[PDB]
RNA sequence: UACGUCCCUCUCCAAACGAGAGAACAUGCAUGGGCUGGCAUGAGCGGGGGGCUCGUCCCGAGGCGCUGAACCUUGAGGCCUCAUGCUCAGGGACACA
RNA sequence: UGUCGAACGGCAAGUGCCCCGAAGCCAUCGCACGGUGGUUCUCGGCUGAACGCCUCUAAGCCAGAAGCCAAUCCCAAGACCAGAUGCCCAC
RNA sequence: CGACGUCGCUUUUUGAUCCUUCGAUGUCGGCUCUUCCUAACCUAGCGCCGCAGAAGACGCUAAGGGUUGGAUUGUUCACCCACUGACAGGGAACGUGAGCUGGGUUUAGACCGUCGUGAGACAGGUUGGUUUUACCCUACUUAGCUGGAAAUUGCGAGAAAAAGAUUAUCCGUAAGCGGACGUGCGAGCGGUGGGUGUACGGUACGCUCACC
RNA sequence: UAAUGAGAUUCCCUCUGUCCCGAGUUACUAUCUAGCGAAACGACAGUCAAGGGAACGGACUUGAAGGGCUAAGCGGGGAA
RNA sequence: AGCAAAGAUCUAACGGAGAUAUACUCAACAUGCAACGUUGGAUACUGGAGCGGGGAAGGAUUUCGUGCCAACGGCACUCGU
RNA sequence: AUCCACCGGCCCCGAAAAUGGAUGACGCU
RNA sequence: CGGGGAAACCCAGGUGGAGGCCUGUAGCGAUGCUGACGUGCAAAUCGCUCGUAUGAUUUGGGUAUCGGAGCGAAAGACUCA
């Protein structure tokens, strides 16, 4: 007999299996489509999540009820130290797939790059990339570098480079990892001879985030969801909770199937891992590509808001610290907790809708505290509400006593 | 935007922070009242004066200066 | 088919069963939300109203000239805090409605307190008789 | 034989247990300072309805002053290297008929 | 309210109760995002006979549905990957 | 649209049967949740009208997606109130009781009416009336470890591969053509050594050990 | 028929997580270890689609799957 | 599976076989853990309708000292009805 | 050389159901 | 004791402590959760809520009535699970 009333089923069935991610980092399963009429350019960049805040900006949207009026939008801060290129891979088309031809290396690799090869670096011989380093400038090894660079020019359709996050310029105390996060970034643009020349030129040289993205564009954010353990069916799938007088329990799915087919189906919601899942989340509009504090002591300062202040709030981002490097600022949320490495990748969606072409100018960036209720935008404003306090008048008493 | 100041405590209410409120006995000049905390709205509900509470700006401008 | 995709999303406040005030001087003192126009169905979910919504109502306390019948009211106040697009969260002391026609004319002459900007802009008869557009 | 991996130890983006991310003399951990927030003015001391005693001196809730004081602030795990402590040839097991 | 003689510091009442409360979790109770190509059905046609004219059909073509299949998205080599690589060993 | 006829499909009704179960298959409806089917209510394309427009009748391809909130009733059903783009019809042991609920049927108590001489009867009304067990196998959900292409062995040799496949340095294309350390002492491309500044802090670039 | 009722029913007020529509905290479990240590149950066992059949198969026919072994769940099957 | 009502134990010194238990080239942590009784001390509880002090019925040596730990006191025991 | 009425063979239409499915499977033209 | 009245008698303030009276301990029961448990603590218990609590009240010991019989404010209830 049919179900007596209709509701749409619970949970998208295309995000199955809802199992833990195989790896903690965001990894692109597909790059944008290669336009060979463009100029060669990188397509992804790894940033780390550093809390979130909100902004104020006026809206250019003709027809809308909020046209030329100021909105408050939440933004997420993603710290981006530059990544250093260490390799060049090239992939050739087969009827099986897309096979790797080989990789050249940079002749000089970082300590934190070849730390990724060790479960224990400090208690080790540390001699990785040590025979490749010395063979690469022999007579036969300078041949073998140019041997496989030519094999890219013959067989490869896809040229990628291998970068790593360069975590020692990320002077962060809470991201506790010291080995670098390694991914491959695909070159798109030009023919294969024009991709390798851009792959050779930025080799053993750091690439900075504002050379990959622009200020008022969008991107995809490949990132791994915040993990929540084993959760039941109400938290995980969002099923309705049963009436109060139910025996053995409320937070269950009552019927898990008919008598026939005499099996539980994959469509029936069950309990298990919730969170720590990979998500791609397209069309994340970017609002500000920031600049390091060694360059910019005044990061959150706008034309329309001349308060001299950085992007880091009062008392720091909660659980994270201070944004010490370049940063991107995206509209809204990205999947994952703070401190987690995330991949900003160029969009595969058509970036032609009038919401996505819109140029962004800000008017205010909230640099108030995220601990408690934020009240002051700078520490100069808290020293004008509060005058000299007691601990200041006895520090001024030690400074006169000397 | 602009920095509204709180009705009870005259704190700084920067954009996207407080919580505004408008009662049935509304003033013509202040129809909507901006509050910075629930603690500000709680002492407004039990009808406390902004002076005699030691952490508001009304107190600090009549007693301590 | 009249007012739904005209104003932004507002946190719904008044499900079916709610008993709101009559700020209109039609002799009535009371409304009772019977349903909401624009309710596309969801199983077990109630029709809930917000500021701009036209409701179906019935007076539960008022003049018996219009008491035991299905009327058309427009919400003008709600206690449920809604976030405006300029980032301000705002709410009223009371819920209220004002009885209208099927086309929107106010059927009375005056509103007790303020009305919101959300419900006045959708309804020009409500924006006219209102002493203060909050 | 070596490179190494794993346990024990430490951390928490992970977590029923395993697994995971990491670190393994490292501002790593510990305590302190400052910040940031929370509450709302600490013990102590000194100068008001009334009421005792022989103008004075005592009893008196409350109040005022020192005092946006005092306390709490990362810890299932806020911020800052801002200062100092602690480590003293890390230990076991495989890799290995 | 009881109780350490009183203040101090507290404690008992399975967290005494009341107000405010970080952090964490969380709400359509807040906030952000949710995209491409083809194939061909119905069908309307194009050339065009069988059938000296006519005819979308018999050969052959065109255009083309929220269907269908891919792209994107999620898991992924018991899909046994002479895919690529770092370092040791063994030939 | 279609009488009189007529040929049939359907198994969401009911009747008929008595095949299986009486050393037991938990016997209604809600609630929950997933899936299926098409005889399509809404949505995508359409044809056709006694189709001017607007609303709509009939039909085709299509089951991808959607298909509600309530009053009364234990109800399936029904019936009105109201919203909606629309509130389509069904299946899964009349889906779903170690999922629930127990209103209802379906005991022992009691009352009423009609029946009976009575004990009692009643597809008549009424009220009160224990809902037990998973720690096993599978399925499904997540979470670990770990071999194996003679799918454990045969030594049973197959590369989405190079081109001496007959001897042997590479580079770049087939005809061509670039150079390739020379003999324990030397040299060359090089990994690590000492002192006074350059590119986007510390890594690179200037000027003793292996290999040819 | 006043008074009385753990009696049966209906509406109204107050009231609220019964509900919309769920969330979050606590104690105790579960869970992990140390000590101790059962039972129910048990032909043999245990992946499915269709066909046939005592006319609802884990075993038969033809197809489709299936490397081994585990921990926590869970209530579709085992006409448990 | 479980041994989840009746809040709860902590500490030092003694007692005890029940430890402070290690093949080297090792300073200790990382290679003897857990658990017992008694007295002191701290912390609680019962809260006089008491885990207080005596009797009936019922039991009949469970009383008391001293030894003692095989089996019993569903964990433990050096303790014990 | 073109029409008209009839009759047969194969093929199509008539021909719509609830786990994914069956000339036994692949396939065969 | 006071007040009104021609009288019959009425009206007020105390006193008093009546009741198969009421709220509510113990006791005696067992309404609801159709709660917990349901190979339990238990072959009927636990929890909160509820009925009653000066009476046709609760209870000890002693006595008397039994098997087609006993006893029953009556449920075929009870007569050593
Ligand atoms: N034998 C002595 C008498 O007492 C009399 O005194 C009596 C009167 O003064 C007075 O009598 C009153 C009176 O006010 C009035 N006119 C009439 C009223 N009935 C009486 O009332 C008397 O009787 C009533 C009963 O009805 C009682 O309730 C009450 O105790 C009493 N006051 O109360 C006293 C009785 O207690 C006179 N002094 C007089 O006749 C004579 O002396
Ligand atoms: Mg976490
Ligand atoms: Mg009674
Ligand atoms: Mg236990
Ligand atoms: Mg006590
Ligand atoms: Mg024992
Ligand atoms: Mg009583
Ligand atoms: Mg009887």
């Amino acid at each position: 007999s049919h179900c007596k009333f209709e509701h749409p089923r619970h949970g998208h069935l295309g995000f199955l299996p809802r199992k833990r991610s195989r790896q903690i980092r965001g990894r692109a399963r597909a790059f944008p489509k290669d336009d060979a009429t463009q100029k060669p350019h990188l397509t992804s960049f790894m940033v780390f999540k550093a809390g979130m805040t909100h902004i104020v900006r006026d809206v250019d949207r003709p027809g809308s009820k909020v046209n030329k009026k100021e909105v408050v939008e939440p933004v997420t801060i993603l710290e981006a130290p530059p990544m250093v290129i260490v390799g060049i891979v090239g992939y050739r088309q087969t009827p099986v797939g897309l096979k790797t031809i080989g990789t050249v290396w940079a002749h000089h690799t970082s300590v934190e790059f070849r730390r990724r090869y060790y479960k224990n670096w400090k208690q080790s011989a540390q001699l990785a990339f040590s025979r490749q380093k010395q063979f690469a400038n022999t007579k036969e090894g300078k041949v073998a570098e140019a041997r496989t660079l030519n094999a890219f020019a013959k067989k490869a359709s896809v040229i990628r480079v291998i970068a790593h996050t360069q975590l020692r310029k990320l002077r962060n105390h809470r991201v506790g990892v010291k080995k670098a996060h390694v991914q491959e970034i695909q070159i798109n643009g030009g023919n294969v001879a024009a991709k390798i020349a851009l792959a050779k030129s930025l080799l053993e040289k750091e690439v900075r985030v504002d050379s990959v993205f622009q200020q008022s564009e969008a991107c995809d954010v490949c990132s791994v969801t915040k993990g929540h353990g084993t959760e039941g069916v109400v938290k995980r799938w969002g099923v309705a909770c049963l009436p109060r007088k139910t025996h053995r329990g409320l937070r269950k799915v009552a019927c898990i199937g008919a008598w026939h087919p005499a099996r539980v189906m994959y469509t029936v919601a069950r309990a298990g891992q919730h969170g720590y899942h990979h998500r791609t989340q397209l069309n994340k509009k970017i609002y500000q590509i920031g600049r390091s504090v060694a360059v910019e002591p005044n990061q959150a300062t706008t034309t329309y808001d001349l308060t001299a202040k950085t992007i880091t709030p009062m008392g720091g981002f909660v659980g994270y610290g201070t944004v010490r490097n370049d940063y991107v600022m995206l509209k809204g949320s990205v999947s994952g907790p703070r401190r987690r490495v995330m991949t900003l990748r160029r969009p595969m969606a058509p970036q032609t809708s009038r919401h996505l072409k819109e140029k962004i100018v800000l008017k205010f960036i909230d640099t108030s505290s995220k601990i408690g209720h934020g009240r002051f935008q700078t520490k100069k404003e808290k020293n004008q509400w509060f005058g000299p306090l007691k601990k200041d008048r006895i520090r001024r008493e030690e400074r006169l006593r000397k | 935007m602009r920095t509204i100041e709180c009705e009870f405590s005259h704190f700084a209410v920067h954009p996207g922070h407080g919580r505004r409120y408008v009662p049935f006995a509304f003033l013509s000049t202040k129809p909507v009242l901006t509050f910075s905390r629930p603690k500000c709205f709680a002492l407004y509900m039990r009808k406390k004066n902004p002076r005699f509470i030691p952490w508001t700006r009304t107190y600090r401008r009549i007693h301590r200066k | 088919a009249n007012v739904k995709g005209c104003r932004f999303r507002v946190s719904v406040a008044l499900p079916v069963g709610a008993v709101v005030n009559c700020a209109d001087n039609t002799g009535a003192k009371n409304l009772y939300v019977i349903s909401v126009k624009g309710y596309h169905g969801r199983l077990n979910r109630l029709p809930s109203a917000a500021l701009g919504d036209m409701v179906m109502c019935s007076v539960k306390k008022g003049k018996p000239e219009l008491r035991k019948k299905v009327l058309n009211a427009v919400i003008i106040r709600q206690r449920k805090s809604w976030r405006r697009k300029d980032g301000t969260v705002i709410y009223f002391e009371d819920n209220a409605g004002v009885i209208v026609n099927p086309k929107g004319e106010m059927k009375g002459s005056g509103i007790a307190g303020p009305v919101a900007k959300e419900s006045a802009d959708l309804w020009p008869k409500i924006s006219t008789h209102a002493p203060a557009i909050v």
